[PDB]
RNA sequence: UACUUAUUCCGUGGGUCGGAAGUUUUGGCUCCAAGGCCGGCCGAU
RNA sequence: CUAAGGGACGGGGUAACCCCGGCAGAUAGCGCACGCGCCCCGAAAGGGAAUCGGGUUAAGAUUUCCCGAGCC
RNA sequence: CGAGGCGCCUCAACGAGUCGGGUUGUUUGGGAAUGCAGCCCAAAUCGGGCGGUAGACUCCGUCCAAGGCUAAAU
RNA sequence: GCGACCCCAGGUCAGGCGGGACUACCCGCUGAGUUUAAGCAUAUAAAUAAGCGGAGGAGAAGAAACUUACAAGGAUUCCCCUAGUAACGGCGAGCGAACCGGGAGCAGCCCAGCUUGAGAAUCGGGCGGCUGUGCCGUCCGAAUUGUAGUCUGGAGAGGCGU
């Protein structure tokens, strides 16, 4: 004992191997794409960025975050966003700014999905 | 069978067998927290008249509890009233210290359940009980006829309802006839019982 | 729609049918902040099929479960009573008692009598 | 832990010991003890297995009285009581010194010849148990009626 | 504030959407008592204390 | 009147206690042993 | 991140609510078997990784969008 | 489709820092002290607790505490 | 050094138990004053309000270490009566039960101690099987510092017969 301090010594410890499991429902995605990305923006300001910044404007859910919307819109429209600028609105719910990359043409996509 | 020459021993504490043995008892229960589990109760013959078995589901713990009155516990000293309310010191605590001593074990280890207690030890600012408790939950108590009562809702912490033995001790329960009739059911059931102006409906 | 089809169908044609609900979900909230008449009342209808479809899915998940563990059993599972009755003492523990009371009502039980 | 572990052992050296637990501090001799113990040996009573093996002999024609070692202070006690004890061990570390301070008095009153040897744990090794606490002999077989 | 908590913020958005007229198709309904909104809030007058 | 273990107080990262045997230098650095003898002992009673 | 300070495991008190943090309790771990070993909260004025110029709206950007040029 | 009952005849174990006593406080209709509590003292087994005035002695009546469960009428 | 035990430590170890909520009734603690006394301190308000806890469908109590003084009764609870009585109380203001008797409803039981020693005969868990609130098998453990059975003063053990 060349030291006058005693510590806990180390023990073994084994990991959790239950009997039975505590949840046996598998434990389905809730937030998938389509509560990711409810419905586009179709006022003139959102309209403005479809020609002037190649730039979708979405209504997204609350819980979602920039890597979820991205992850999203290439799930949902087999498009690219560059980058994907988010804020919550003051009626609570969350808008989602997403450019797409050169090579996407946002009119383009525009006119599949409906809005315009 | 050697219950009885145990039993007769503890009746002689004043010897100089017994005053050794509680000696050193007491000091090295004075190192110890005041509510520690014991794996076997130190006076089994007592243990056994009281309902505790050699079993899976009966734990032991021991209580120490201080010794003394009650002081009232006002800000100074100060009371706001009559003269007759105006003392602070010499006061006495309703129950007695067996059953503050299973009542604190009882708010310690709320999964389990109070058989009952006996006394251990004391020195002069401290007396030392051991508390019997029972799980409930474990088969062999569940299994078991004569203490499967205790498994039943309503014998949900009699520690804290004053139905232990100790409890029954200071509610007045030990005796009967006159000089006891008042606390039956309760005392204050009889006082209620007392205060009730009977107004029939053909008066 | 017409559950009882779809208690039919197997579990990848059921969540075939699920994925298409919710692409056709989103047309309408796409069509709803757009312009239409007729396609707003599609919304309730679509979104109960929704619902009829994870029941469905949920209802079959529980029964193959409950077949499956019939030893411990998920907690899930279990039989969700109030938490009292769930403490109780079953029947066999219960009506046990000792042996010098067994052997009274064996020797000594009440009779049946009458006064003439 | 370790601190109030040894200073109970310095405190029992300290305090004046009254002779009824002095008495334990005399043990049996090592030499007669090891002698005792390889002749209580001879006599341990069954194991779970051997008593099961010995209930499917019987069943299988379907005995003897058997000269064991008896144990457990209940029983031991009364043996001594009924003057059927020929031989009384006792362990000397009983936790409850009062469980068997009193033995030595009561055996000598009796005139039944006792023993403290160290080790409750080795008595109960003998009767596959843990912590016997007290043995006792009451028949030996006439290959060791010299010999005991 | 500018510097706002977003709990702030979550509950302010709902009192902004709560201080509207009642729908005026409400008035019409069979066995119908209601006549505004009772609840109108403006914000110089009758502050939410938060 | 003496004792020390109860009790009380003080100190320390509880770091040389009891008995016996046999570094004053200048505002610098100093740890995890060289060595000897058979993992082991001395060196470090 | 820490400040004045606050809460708090064990322990102590307390009928309980609750009141006490230095009273030291095997302190619950860290590097490469071996080695070492003296909790959290609390500042949009304290400490502190890193951005600039020009343009743009009815309402934004006094550095968030666009162009260009950098940095961590 | 063994055990129990009863008739007759030598053992017979029964709960301790508990009872009980003093004192202090509180409570009661309980008054030389109704219950309870703290502290001090501290049991017995031809014994113990009561018989509403404290004490001693002789008889008599009556119970057997300090372990546990228990429907109904409320 | 191999071992046996005792006490203790650490585990997101396997399986489990607890905390909070509700207020009418019920169980435990703690605890006033306004008020009355034509003042006021004991007394009263009141062993009440407030305060801190614990349950259930009821709770608590309960089978005499009880009453009585009789020709004696015979667990608990509740109602009527006892009774505004005995008693208590600056014997002032005030306060204040119980026994008997009559009803409602009735029910008595379980342990520890000596009591296997020709055999811990007892219990729990893992696993497997099944006829599945359980039963059986096997393997581990608990337990002799005592699980099971017998016995509870009304007895009982032992001995002898229906
Ligand atoms: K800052
Ligand atoms: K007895
Ligand atoms: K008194
Ligand atoms: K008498
Ligand atoms: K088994
Ligand atoms: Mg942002
Ligand atoms: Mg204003
Ligand atoms: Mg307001
Ligand atoms: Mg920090
Ligand atoms: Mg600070
Ligand atoms: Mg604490
Ligand atoms: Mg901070
Ligand atoms: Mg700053
Ligand atoms: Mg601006
Ligand atoms: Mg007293
Ligand atoms: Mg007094
Ligand atoms: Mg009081
Ligand atoms: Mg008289
Ligand atoms: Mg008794
Ligand atoms: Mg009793
Ligand atoms: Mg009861
Ligand atoms: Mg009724
Ligand atoms: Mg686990
Ligand atoms: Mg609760
Ligand atoms: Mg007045
Ligand atoms: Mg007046
Ligand atoms: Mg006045
Ligand atoms: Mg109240
Ligand atoms: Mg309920
Ligand atoms: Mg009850
Ligand atoms: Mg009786
Ligand atoms: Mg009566
Ligand atoms: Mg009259
Ligand atoms: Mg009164
Ligand atoms: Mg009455
Ligand atoms: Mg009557
Ligand atoms: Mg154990
Ligand atoms: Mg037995
Ligand atoms: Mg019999
Ligand atoms: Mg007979």
């Amino acid at each position: 004992r060349t030291s006058v301090t005693f510590h806990r010594p180390k023990t073994l410890s084994k990991a959790r191997d239950p009997k039975y499991p505590r949840i046996s429902t598998p434990g389905r995605n809730k937030l998938d794409q389509y509560q990711i990305l409810k419905y586009p923006l179709t006022t003139e300001s959102a309209m403005k960025k479809i020609e002037d910044n190649n730039t979708l404007v979405f209504i997204v859910d609350l819980k979602a975050d920039k890597k979820k919307i991205k992850a999203a819109v290439k799930k949902m429209y087999d498009i690219q966003a560059k980058k994907v600028n988010t804020l919550i609105r003051p009626d609570g719910k969350k808008k989602a700014y997403v450019k797409l990359t050169p090579d996407y043409d946002a009119l383009d996509v525009a006119n599949k999905i409906g809005i315009i | 069978g050697a219950y009885k020459f145990v039993s007769e021993l503890w009746r002689r504490k004043q010897s100089d067998v017994m005053r050794f043995v509680q000696r050193v008892r007491c000091w090295e229960y004075r190192q110890q927290p005041a509510i520690v589990r014991i794996t076997r109760p130190t006076r089994p013959d007592r243990a056994r008249r009281l309902g505790f078995k050699a079993k899976q589901g009966y734990v032991v713990y021991r209580i120490r509890v201080r010794r003394g009155g009650r002081k009232r516990p006002v800000p100074k000293g100060i009371v706001y009233g009559k003269p007759k309310h105006q003392g602070i010191t010499q006061l006495k605590f309703q129950r007695n210290k067996r059953s503050v001593a299973e009542e604190r074990a009882g708010r310690r280890l709320g999964g389990l359940r109070v058989l009952n207690s006996y006394w251990v030890n004391e020195d002069s600012t401290y007396k030392y009980f051991e508390v019997i408790l029972v799980d409930v939950a474990h088969s062999a108590v569940r299994n078991d006829p004569r203490i499967n009562w205790l498994c039943k809702p309503v014998h949900k912490h009699r520690e804290l309802r004053g139905l232990t033995s100790a409890g029954k001790k200071f509610r007045g329960l030990r005796g009967k006839g006159h000089r006891h009739h008042k606390n039956r059911p309760s005392r204050r059931a009889t006082w209620k019982r007392n205060q009730t102006v009977s107004l029939r409906r053909y008066r | 729609v017409k559950a009882g089809e779809l208690w039919n169908k197997s579990k990848d044609d059921l969540t075939k049918q699920l994925a298409e609900l919710k692409t056709e979900l989103g047309q309408l909230r796409i069509q709803k902040v757009a312009s239409s008449g007729s396609k707003l009342n599609r919304i309730h209808d679509i979104r109960k099929s929704i619902a009829r479809v994870l029941t469905v899915i949920n209802a079959k998940q529980r029964a193959q479960l409950r077949l499956f563990y019939k030893k411990y059993a998920p907690l899930d599972l279990r039989a969700k009573q109030t938490r009292a009755i769930r403490r109780r003492l079953s029947p066999d523990e219960k009506s046990r008692v000792l042996e010098k009371t067994k052997k009274r009502t064996v020797h000594f039980p009440q009779r049946k009598f009458a006064i003439k | 832990v370790v601190r109030i572990q040894r200073q109970r052992r310095i405190l029992k050296q300290r305090l004046k010991v009254p002779p009824a637990l002095h008495q334990f501090t005399r043990t049996l001799d090592k030499n007669l003890a090891t002698n005792l113990f390889k002749m209580l040996l001879k006599y341990r009573p069954e194991d779970k297995a051997a008593k099961k093996e010995r209930l499917l002999k019987r069943a299988q024609a379907e005995a003897k009285k058997p000269i064991v070692v008896k144990y457990g202070l209940n029983h031991v006690t009364y043996l001594i009581e009924q003057s059927k004890a020929q031989l009384v061990v006792i362990a000397h570390d009983v936790d409850p010194i009062e469980l068997v301070v009193w033995l030595p008095a009561l055996c000598r009153k009796m005139e039944v010849p006792y023993c403290i040897v160290k080790g409750k744990s080795r008595l109960g090794s003998i009767v596959h148990k843990k912590t016997a606490s007290v043995l006792c002999l009451t028949t030996v077989k006439n290959e060791d009626k010299l010999e005991f | 504030p500018s510097h706002k908590t977003f709990r702030i913020k979550q509950k302010l958005a709902k009192k902004q959407r709560q201080n509207r007229p009642i729908p005026y198709w409400i008035r019409m309904r069979t066995d119908n008592t209601i006549r505004y909104n009772a609840k109108r809030r403006h914000w110089r007058r009758t502050k939410l204390g938060f």
